[PDB]
C-alpha cells in the first residue's frame, strides 16, 4: 500500500537551517504532485509548500515564501524540503501528502500524510530523559488488577516517543501528556493497567526514544 | 462614481482584462488606480496611471500587469497575464473616490487533458 | 487567500446522537469547468495524521462509514455525523483546495458519558531516582469520568500545597474516559524528612474520597 515517511526533524536554533526528508514507497512517486504541510497546537494545520511530479510548478505558503525550498529526487523516492533562517514560529510537526492525480477531473484532495517529523526552534540545549520505573507493588493494585509504568524526566524539546514491549504491548496504555517542569525540562509518565495474577510470568519494558538528543532506553519494570 | 467590470476565474496562467469606468465628477487629471484586497490582508496597490500617463506597478506584478486608459471615455483597464493563485483577491478601482470592486480568482487544479 | 472558519471549536454529544459542525469560507469555492465544489473534510484523532472523510463537498471517500455526510454551497458548509460513536472523538477540519489550499482552524468533537469511578494507585519513587537525589511520587487515577477530580497530597498527614503537576490524557477512544496523574516532586532530603505519602482523590463517582498511601520504606 501506500506508504510516506518523514524524517529529519530537531531541534534548531532561531535563525539556522534544517533539511526534511519524505521517503514515499507503494506507488509511482514520479506520478504524483507532494505537499509539505505543518500543525502546530496554536496554527492549526497549515499547507507550507507544493511541488507537481515533475517539478515544473512549485508554490509556497505567504509565511515561508523566502525561506523555504521545496524539491524532489524521483529517483530515490523522496521529497524534500529545505529550511532556513527558522523563527520559533516555525515549531510544528511537518507532514508530507500526497497530491492525487487530476483534481480538477476527479477531485481528489491529499490523501495519505505521513506520521510527521517535528521540528522545534529554541535556542536552548537538548537534554535526553532519565527513565525510571513505577513499580507495580500492593499499593497499585485493586482487585486482581496491577498499575505500572515509567517515568520519563528531564528532557528537552518534545516530543519524546514510548512504547511497551517493542510495540507488542498497547492495550491499556496511557502515557500522559508531558508537564513544563520549572526547569524549563518537560517529563511525562506511561502507565498501564495488567492482571496482578501475570506479575510474576510477563515481561514489561519500556522503551523510550528521544530523537534530539539521540537518546534510546528499553526499562524493565519489575515487581 | 467608478464601476469596476471584467472579474472571473481562471486556472493559474490565465488571462483576465479588467475595466473601470468613471462617471461625474471623476476628472483624469487626478489619475487612477488599480488596488487590490485579499481576506485578513491590508488594501495592497497594484497599478497606477497618473494624469499625464505615466504608469507604476507593484513589484509582484510587473512584468505581468499592465494598465492604460481611454482618455474619452475614462475607462482605465488593467490587463493581468500570467495570473498566479496569489493574485486571487477583489480588485478596487480608486482615484478619494472608491468603487464596489470586481472579485478575481486564481485556481490551481491539475487535468488530464 | 481563500479563508475558512469553522463553528464551534468544540462540541460534545453522547454516543448515538446527531452531531453538526459548520465551515464558512470567505468566497465561492465551486470551480465554474465541473460545478463541483472544492470543499474536503479531514478526520484527525488523538495522536493520528488527518485522514480524509469527504470530498467535493459531499461526496465520502472510500471506506467512510454512512454516518458521515457533508453539505454545502455559496460560503456556507458543514459535516454531520448522524449516529456518533465513541471511535469519533476527533477534530474535523474543513480543506479548501480550488486556489492553492487552506484549512479550517478545526472543530473539536467530545464525548458525553455515564459517570465512572477512578480506580486509584500509587508509586513510591524508585531506588534508581533517589540515587539522583530527587524523588518523584506518582498518583494515578484511571478511566473515569468526567474530568474534575480533586487530587490532594498529604505528607504525614500536613496539606501539600506547590510541589506537584497533574496531567490528564485525552478521552479514549473505546470507553471515552479519562486518566490523570498526579506527581509530587520533593528533594531527597525532604523525601527522607517523613513517613507517610498519601494521595487523596474526590470525585463524582466516589461516595466518599478515597485515599491511597505508602509509608517509606516498606
Amino acid at each position: 500500500d501506500v506508504q510516506l515517511v518523514e524524517s529529519g526533524g530537531g531541534l534548531v536554533q532561531p535563525g539556522g537551517s534544517r533539511k526534511l526528508s519524505c521517503a514515499a514507497s507503494g506507488f509511482t512517486f514520479s506520478n504524483f504532485g507532494m505537499h509539505w504541510v505543518r500543525q502546530a497546537p496554536e496554527m492549526g494545520l497549515e499547507w507550507v509548500a507544493y511541488i507537481s511530479s515533475g517539478s515544473t510548478t512549485i508554490y509556497y505558503g505567504d509565511t515561508v515564501k523566502g525561506r523555504f525550498t521545496i524539491s524532489r529526487d524521483n529517483p530515490k523516492n523522496t521529497l524534500f524540503l529545505q529550511m532556513t533562517s527558522l523563527r520559533s514560529e516555525d515549531t510544528a510537526m511537518y507532514y508530507c501528502a500526497r497530491r492525487p492525480l487530476y483534481d480538477g477531473d476527479y477531485g481528489y484532495p491529499m490523501d495519505y500524510w505521513g506520521q510527521g517529523t517535528s521540528v522545534t526552534v529554541s535556542s536552548a540545549s537538548t537534554k535526553g530523559p532519565s527513565v525510571f520505573p513505577l513499580a507495580p507493588s500492593s499499593k497499585s493494585t485493586s482487585g486482581g488488577t496491577a498499575a505500572l509504568g515509567c517515568l520519563v524526566k528531564d528532557y528537552f524539546p518534545e516530543p519524546v516517543t514510548v512504547s511497551w514491549n517493542s510495540g507488542a504491548l498497547t492495550s491499556g496504555v496511557h502515557t500522559f501528556p508531558a508537564v513544563l517542569q520549572s526547569s524549563g525540562l518537560y517529563s511525562l509518565s506511561s502507565v498501564v493497567t495488567v492482571p496482578s495474577s501475570s506479575l510474576g510470568t510477563q515481561t514489561y519494558i519500556c522503551n523510550v526514544n528521544h530523537k534530539p538528543s539521540n537518546t534510546k532506553v528499553d526499562k524493565k519494570v519489575e515487581p | 462614481q467608478l464601476v469596476e467590470y471584467g472579474g472571473g476565474s481562471v486556472q493559474a496562467g490565465g488571462y483576465l482584462r479588467l475595466s473601470c469606468v468613471a462617471s461625474g465628477s471623476i476628472s483624469l487629471s487626478s489619475g487612477m488606480g488599480w488596488y487590490r484586497q485579499a481576506p485578513g490582508k491590508e488594501r495592497e496597490l497594484v497599478a497606477s496611471i497618473s494624469g499625464g500617463s505615466s504608469t507604476n506597478y507593484a513589484d509582484s506584478v510587473k512584468g505581468r500587469f499592465t494598465i492604460s486608459r481611454d482618455n474619452a471615455k475614462n475607462t482605465v483597464y488593467l490587463q493581468m497575464n500570467s495570473l498566479k493563485p496569489e493574485d486571487t483577491a477583489v480588485y478596487y478601482c480608486a482615484a478619494a473616490y472608491w468603487g464596489q470592486g470586481t472579485q478575481v480568482t486564481v485556481s490551481s487544479l491539475e487535468h488530464h487533458h | 487567500n481563500i479563508m475558512l472558519t469553522q463553528s464551534p471549536s468544540s462540541l460534545a454529544v453522547s454516543a448515538g446522537e446527531r452531531v453538526t459542525m459548520s465551515c464558512k469560507s470567505t468566497q465561492s469555492i465551486l470551480y465554474n469547468s465541473n460545478q463541483k465544489t472544492y470543499l474536503a473534510w479531514y478526520q484527525q484523532k488523538p495522536g493520528q495524521s488527518p485522514k480524509l472523510l469527504i470530498y467535493w463537498a459531499s461526496t465520502r471517500a472510500s471506506g467512510v462509514p454512512d454516518r458521515f455526510t457533508g453539505s454545502g454551497s455559496g460560503t456556507d458548509f458543514t459535516l454531520t455525523i448522524n449516529s456518533v460513536q465513541p471511535e469519533d472523538l476527533a477534530v474535523y477540519y474543513c480543506h479548501q483546495y480550488l486556489s492553492a489550499w487552506t484549512f479550517g482552524g478545526g472543530t473539536k468533537l467530545e464525548i458525553k458519558r455515564t459517570v465512572a469511578a477512578p480506580s486509584v494507585f500509587i508509586f513510591p519513587p524508585s531506588d534508581e531516582q533517589l540515587k539522583s537525589g530527587t524523588a518523584s511520587v506518582v498518583c494515578l487515577l484511571n478511566n473515569f469520568y468526567p474530568r474534575e477530580a480533586k487530587v490532594q497530597w498529604k505528607v504525614d498527614n500536613a496539606l501539600q500545597s506547590g510541589n506537584s503537576q497533574e496531567s490528564v490524557t485525552e478521552q479514549d477512544s473505546k470507553d471515552s474516559t479519562y486518566s490523570l496523574s498526579s506527581t509530587l516532586t520533593l528533594s531527597k532530603a525532604d523525601y527522607e524528612k517523613h513517613k507517610v505519602y498519601a494521595c487523596e482523590v474526590t470525585h463524582q463517582g466516589l461516595s466518599s474520597p478515597v485515599t491511597k498511601s505508602f509509608n517509606r520504606g516498606e
